[PDB]
């Protein structure tokens, strides 16, 4: 038997499930963890940390 | 012990800041070599 | 005219009193009736501005 337990702690076991493969180049419609938008996807020289 | 929460993860200066801001604790930090 | 653009495009990121800042963040967060009167605000602002 498995329980489940929500406290006021953060959560350390976490993940939604499998989503639609990336597309580039191209004008697209995109949703990334719930950012909805339009636009063109691409590469980026970025250093985010 | 009424436990309620667990977590496990001169020439050097290490930096913290640590912020209980009413809705929850953030910590942020930073290491550098330095003079004496 | 680059501190009037630069002004005209900052109006963008204010609030004007609906939920956010960003359109499409009431999009994805309500259905049209409840999110109207959200994008009404922002029209309201943007179009004052």
């Amino acid at each position: 038997v498995l329980s489940f337990e929500l406290l006021h702690a953060p959560a350390t076991v976490c993940g939604p499930k499998k989503s639609t493969n990336l597309v580039k180049n191209k004008c697209v419609n995109f949703n990334f963890n719930g950012l909805t938008g339009t636009g063109v996807l691409t590469e980026s020289n970025k250093k985010f940390l | 012990n009424n436990c309620t929460f667990e977590y496990v993860s001169f020439k050097n200066l290490r930096e913290f800041v640590f912020k209980n801001i009413d809705g929850y604790f953030k910590i942020y930090s930073k290491h550098t070599p330095i003079n004496l | 005219n680059a501190q009037a653009l630069n002004t005209l495009v900052k109006q963008l990121s204010s609030n004007f009193g609906a939920i956010s800042s960003v359109l499409n963040d009431i999009l994805s967060r309500l259905d049209p009736p409840e999110a109207e009167v959200q994008i009404d605000r922002l029209i309201t602002g943007r179009l004052q501005s």
